[PDB]
């Protein structure tokens, strides 16, 4: 199984976390420009 | 102990009569008196910067006409309120607005008159929206040279006043002088309606008017392309050996944004035929 | 275990979508 | 269809089938008494058919897996209803569920049904009621297990769970419930529930746990300059000698203490109380020199810091400190004295429901104060911590608008922050009502208020307006 | 008238502070104070003004008082400290006029032959600009009544000055500079379509006021005439603008050309450094 | 860095000599010395005896430490928000007591080596019931005795005041 594959396709969401690391990279961008 | 961190509330008509008074007498220093209300120890407000008559020979303590004190202040008593003076203003247009010898000559008279007697210093030629040119002081006395100077019991508010350490000549005058906190406090009776004046009286004025356009076609296209060839030169020189080559500059400036605002605002102007007309 | 694994990564997933949403308002404010 | 449950096909579509069932159970889980969608008998019969696969599997964490995938006590009761259910694995199943389940709707129901199955366990359990006594916060079950003490007649019986509530419950909870528990073991609860020994043995623990230094206190004792860092010297030796009650730091000065201002006097007789953290009996007779009338201060704080130090001495364990300090604050000259007795008054008066701290404080200030009106809002918040004093929403945030000073609105702001605490879902419309206010005060206090409302939880709600007002 | 006005918001705050001077006491009707002014051209300017005590009982709307001694003494002060300034009229804070205002106006037109009033609102939410100008002159009447002395809506605007917003735009802190290209056009869309055609619906409500009422001055002088200035466009059904769609195609022509060529060059802008810096940051990450 | 030994992280003494570096100047911030000897009182608060925890181990919170920090922040005025950090201090101790007042001489053992007992194997030293202090990083290594007369019946991993029974 029930949650034993839901947890796996839920592990796949760390790829969506990588896009967030690209996002915090974007907030790190231009913060020193405005500084 | 013991002395609390003070504070100068404004009404901003103070600042308006300083910009208008010092703007009117702009090639000359002026001298005046500042009205307000003694609220408590750690705060004091200014609610009225009012006009004071000119001196021609000398900007000094003799600029205060006492029959203009009785007549002016009494006609403020038969204006809506007889409030209390909180100090005095002046100007220094000719330089970077530090405390002249007149100010120390009349400071003991002004603190013989008042408790605080806080200075108001300004150069009327600084800014159009930005600078906070007004400057405020307190001559602490030389008789307290035994005790430590400027107690200011917490010095957390004063440590956060201590951010600029502004005006190194006044810092040369740090002998018995120190600036004070001035907030630009709210006036809920006035701030929102000033936002109505400001915002609604400027967003198309009547908010109905422009909703010029066929000559910014040619002006915009020449302004764009004449920059676009020198924007597109440098990919001749784009290469490898990254540190061995040195010319990094963006070439996209004012060609995204000015063209988006340009063709989108004038294509909605092309939509004003259908938007205005049916 | 299995039960704890999506009991960490779900909360990490909600948090990540939350501040991942915040980044656009950060970079929007930077331009202003 | 249901004849086959061995294929990748069928395990995918029963993974999606009990996906549909578990969204049906989370959907039906928050419905008042009924009005539920039709849970089909196929998709709930394959649930405990897969639990029969968890019994043929024998595994307890798979079975507790599906048993919480239903989000329901039916097969969750069947897991703890299995054979040889070890209360170790069942015991950190509590650590799981307490550590995980978001709502207070049925997390406490799962909790109390596990304290039921531990009442079904052969040993008379006390970790279960030791847990739900402070999570499901029962005032009657603690008196009921006290009836198990009257029946039981041991000395370990009334000791350890009594200690876990005696330090790990609310100040209002145990002091509120103690008359339900006493209205021997009857003498023993008066011994180890009054508050007369733990702070005193910890006072022994700190006078006899002294591992400190004085060389750095020389390396800042040498400092000369007129800063407030000379009161950070007594913040230093006060902090590194909290609760020792030995006075070797007041006695090395004449002028190092005599920078007589608001903060020389107050911290001078305040760090003494920081040293006298604990110190239950010798407050008055050790501070016989330091009564509010036996000092003759600079202005108000060699006398105000004394009752402040008594508040530090009787912090959260008040004896006469409601009425001794309330009558000595009522017999004060002005508002400029009442400070540390007001903060120690509300501090010792948590859950005592003191009335005069609500009464004479708003009408003590009448418009505002300097900082003792901050002490008024904080002290009423302290007696009304997390309480929703609905008279004082009106009389505090129904008050925090017409006066004009930043101090009175700032400490009233932290006061109306302090009245609400640990809500999770009990203030947020009032919080955005504080967001739609003016700039400096109420949006700030709403940040402090939801900061107190969401303590310990990873709620995704205050982070919204938190980042919104933060950037 | 008078061409128009130039009115700084400073004198509007000089109305606001005296509204604070009367809001604490018993406000009978409204504020009436002096409007000083800088009159140079047929255009107007106001840099300053002051106020004066005033009450009025509404039984014959003729018992009402200013202090002309106070007016000319403080006017002697302000004329003394500033030779530029003189009186130009008065003001009132209650946004609707009444019958006494011609007695206020004509009673203070003895000092200067014009005395313009100012409507303001201390709580404005619906108006555009607060400032308003009249002039008390006559068109006699068509029937020629005995001196129909009439206020005339001279056009009005907020004045401006260099370095007067030094306070203001630092105070408000809320301004989003250059919202061209984002949503300012649709702010003006909602407020001009809605807030223009609702005024059109109150003018057609006044047309119904001429239907069931409105015989006072049915006004067959200016209404259909400037409404025929409106009726330069009779935009009836079948729409009759066959001579405007090749015009519309000419209008759409150059702009869609600029979008085609120029936005293709906007693609040519993004693509180069986007690819180069992209794979620099991609395969130079490790 | 409260209670924190150097053997956990080496930045302890790095920041102690950093505090000496900022504390033995004059030309730093005026109240950086205030916060620096303040930071020394924090760094040796109680004598490395007390620490902070906004949360007890049993899942219950610790509201005088929560109130300790949310109180503690606003020191621009009313400085005793700093003074109220004593309310955030916790009794890191182990108490070998059985009835209510008796002293049973209990000296059990700790599995950590003497590399971690030091404040900048066989056992740790305990007393009869001050009671003994416990390192919060050493809750997992303290072990109930096999040779003492009075040994704890209910298990002992958490600190604080705990049970005891004659064996
Ligand atoms: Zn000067």
């Amino acid at each position: 199984y029930l949650s034993k594959i839901e947890e796996l396709q839920l592990i796949v969401n760390d790829k969506s976390q990588n896009l967030r690391r690209l996002q915090a990279q974007r907030n790190e961008l231009n913060a020193k420009v405005r500084l | 102990a013991v002395d609390t961190a003070e504070q100068v509330y404004i009404s901003s008509l103070a600042l308006l009569k300083m910009l208008k008074h010092g703007r009117a007498g702009v090639p000359m220093e002026v001298m005046g008196l500042m009205l307000g209300e003694f609220v408590d120890d750690y705060t004091v407000r200014v609610i009225d910067v009012f006009a004071m008559p000119q001196s021609g020979t000398g900007v000094s303590v003799e600029a205060v006409d006492p029959v203009f004190q009785a007549k002016m202040l009494d006609m403020l008593k038969q204006t809506g309120r007889p409030e209390m003076v909180v100090g005095w203003y002046h100007s220094h247009p000719g330089f970077g607005c530090w405390l002249s010898g007149v100010d120390i000559n009349t400071q003991q008279s002004f603190e013989a008159l008042s408790e605080r007697a806080v200075a108001v210093v300004v150069d009327p030629i600084q800014s159009v929206k930005g600078k906070v040119v007004i400057d405020a002081f307190r001559l602490i006395n030389a008789n307290m040279m035994v005790l430590g100077h400027e107690p200011r019991q917490t010095t957390s508010n004063l440590g956060h006043l201590n951010k600029p350490s502004i005006q190194a000549l006044i810092h040369g005058l740090n002998r018995h002088y120190y600036s004070i906190t001035i907030n630009y406090r709210k006036n809920e009776l006035e701030q929102k309606m000033l936002l109505n004046l400001h915002k609604k009286s400027w967003m198309e004025g009547l908010t109905l008017q422009d909703y010029v356009v066929k000559e910014m076609l040619e002006l915009a296209k020449n302004y764009n392309k004449a920059v676009e060839e020198e924007d597109k030169m440098t990919p001749e020189q784009l290469a490898i050996k990254n540190v061995g080559k040195q010319d990094p500059k963006r070439h996209l400036e004012e060609h995204v944004d000015v063209l988006m605002t340009s063709n989108i605002v004038q294509c909605l102007a092309a939509m004003l035929d259908t938007v205005v007309f049916k | 275990d299995l039960y704890s694994r999506y009991k960490k990564l779900q909360q990490e997933l909600e948090f990540l979508e939350v501040q991942e949403e915040y980044i656009k308002d950060e970079q929007k404010n930077l331009k202003k | 269809f249901n004849v086959n449950d061995n294929s990748e096909y069928v395990e995918t579509i029963i993974a999606k089938c009990i996906d549909h069932y578990t969204k049906q159970c989370v959907e039906n889980a928050d419905l008042p008494e009924g009005e539920k969608k039709p849970i089909d008998q196929r998709l709930e019969g394959i649930v405990n058919k897969m639990f029969q696969r968890c019994l043929d599997d024998h595994k307890y964490k798979q079975a507790i897996g599906i048993a919480l995938e239903t989000r329901r006590l039916d097969v969750f009761e069947k897991t703890i209803l299995e054979s040889n259910d070890v209360p170790g694995m069942l015991a950190y199943s509590l650590k799981l569920c307490m550590s995980l389940m978001q709502n207070k709707q049925f997390r406490n129901k799962v909790l109390r049904v596990l304290v039921k199955i531990y009442m079904n366990l052969e040993k008379p359990d006390f970790i279960n009621v030791c847990q739900c006594l402070i999570f499901l916060d029962d005032p009657q079950a603690v008196s009921d297990i006290l009836e198990k003490l009257v029946k039981e007649d041991n000395l370990l019986m009334a000791y350890q769970i009594c200690f876990d509530l005696y330090e790990s419950a609310s100040q209002q909870f145990l002091s509120s419930v103690i008359q339900n528990l006493r209205t021997d073991q009857t003498l023993k609860m008066i011994k180890i529930l009054s508050g007369e020994m733990a702070i005193e043995l910890h006072l022994q623990f700190l006078i006899r746990n002294n591992n400190t230094d004085l060389m750095i206190l020389k390396n800042t004792k040498d400092a000369v300059r007129n800063s407030v860092c000379h009161t950070a010297t007594v913040i230093a030796n006060s902090f590194m000698h909290c609760g020792t009650t030995s006075d070797q730091f007041l006695r090395d000065n004449l002028e190092w203490l005599a920078r007589a201002t608001n903060w020389a006097k107050f911290t001078a007789t305040a760090s003494l109380g920081v040293i006298h953290k604990g110190h239950e009996k010798e407050a008055l007779q050790l501070m016989a020199t330091y009564l509010p009338k036996d000092t003759s201060p600079g202005s108000a704080y060699q006398e105000g810091g004394g009752l402040y130090a008594l508040g530090l001495i009787h912090a959260n364990h008040g004896g006469d400190i409601i009425d001794y300090l309330l009558n000595q604050l009522k017999n004060a000259s002005n508002d400029i004295v009442r400070h540390g007795g007001s903060l120690g008054l509300g501090l010792a008066a948590m859950g005592t429901a003191r009335q005069d701290v609500y009464d004479l404080l708003k009408t003590n200030l009448y418009q505002d104060d300097a900082v003792t009106g901050e002490a008024a809002g904080l002290a009423l918040g302290l007696v009304m911590l997390g309480s929703k004093n609905a008279q004082a929403i009106e009389d505090m945030v129904g008050y925090a608008q017409e006066t004009q000073h930043e101090k009175i609105l700032r400490g009233l702001a932290v006061g109306i922050a302090l009245v609400m605490y640990g809500r999770m879902e009990e203030a947020d419309a009032l919080i955005e009502s504080l967001c739609r206010d003016k700039d400096p005060i109420l949006r700030r206090s709403g940040m402090y208020t939801v900061a107190m409302a969401y303590c310990g939880s990873g709620n995704n709600k205050a982070i919204r307006r938190l980042l919104h007002v933060a950037v | 008238a008078v061409q128009k006005v130039v009115v700084h918001p400073l004198v509007l705050l000089s109305v606001v502070d005296h509204f604070n001077r009367i809001g604490k006491v018993g406000n009978q009707k409204r504020v009436v104070g002096v409007l000083l002014g800088s009159w140079q051209k047929k255009v107007l300017d106001v840099s300053n003004s002051f106020a004066v005590p005033f009450d009025e009982d509404d039984k014959d709307d003729s018992v009402w008082f200013l202090d002309h001694d106070y007016l000319e003494n403080m006017y002697g002060m302000f004329k003394k400290v500033n030779a530029r300034e003189r009186i130009v009229g008065w003001y009132h804070t209650g946004p609707k006029l009444h019958k006494n205002d011609i007695a206020i106006n004509e009673l203070m037109k003895r000092y200067c032959p014009n005395s313009v009033l100012v409507i303001i609102d201390v709580k404005p939410k619906d108006l555009g600009l607060p400032t308003e100008a009249y002039i008390s002159v006559e068109e006699v009447h068509d029937d020629g009544t005995p001196t129909s002395k009439t206020f005339e809506h001279v056009t009005s605007e907020i004045g401006a000055e260099e370095a007067e917003e030094v306070g203001v735009e630092h105070l408000l802190r809320d301004i989003k500079d250059t919202t061209v290209g984002t949503l300012s056009q649709r702010i003006t869309n909602q407020v001009h379509g809605l807030k223009g055609l609702n005024s059109k619906l109150l003018d057609i409500r006044s047309y119904l006021e001429k239907v069931a009422t409105g015989k006072l001055p049915i006004n067959h002088q200016i209404i259909y005439q400037l409404q025929d200035v409106f009726n330069l466009l009779p935009d009836v059904s079948l729409q009759e603008f066959v001579k405007a769609f090749y015009l519309k195609t000419n209008d759409q022509m150059v702009v869609v050309y600029l979008a085609s060529l120029i936005r293709s060059v906007v693609a040519l802008h993004n693509l180069i450094n986007n690819k180069i810096a992209n794979r620099d940051a991609e395969k130079k990450e490790g | 860095m409260i209670q924190q030994t150097e053997i956990t992280c080496p930045k302890v003494n790095q920041f102690r000599q950093l505090y000496s570096k900022v504390i033995n100047d004059k030309h730093d911030d005026v109240m950086a010395k205030f916060g620096a000897i303040l930071a020394q009182g924090i760094l040796d608060a109680g004598g490395h005896n007390v620490t902070i925890s906004l949360q007890s181990r049993t899942g219950h919170t610790h509201m005088p430490s929560v109130v300790g920090v949310l109180v503690f922040t606003q020191f621009w005025f009313w400085f005793p928000l700093s003074h109220f950090l004593s309310l955030a201090y916790t009794p890191t101790c182990v108490i070998g007591l059985n009835k209510d007042l008796k002293m049973p001489k209990v000296q059990y053992k700790s599995n950590c080596k003497p590399s971690t007992f030091a404040y900048p194997t066989a056992k740790a030293k305990k007393k009869e019931k001050n009671p003994a202090r416990v390192m919060p990083a050493q809750l997992k290594v303290l072990t109930m005795p096999e040779t003492c007369r009075y040994q704890p019946f209910k298990p002992l991993s958490i600190g604080g005041i705990i049970i005891l029974k004659d064996t």
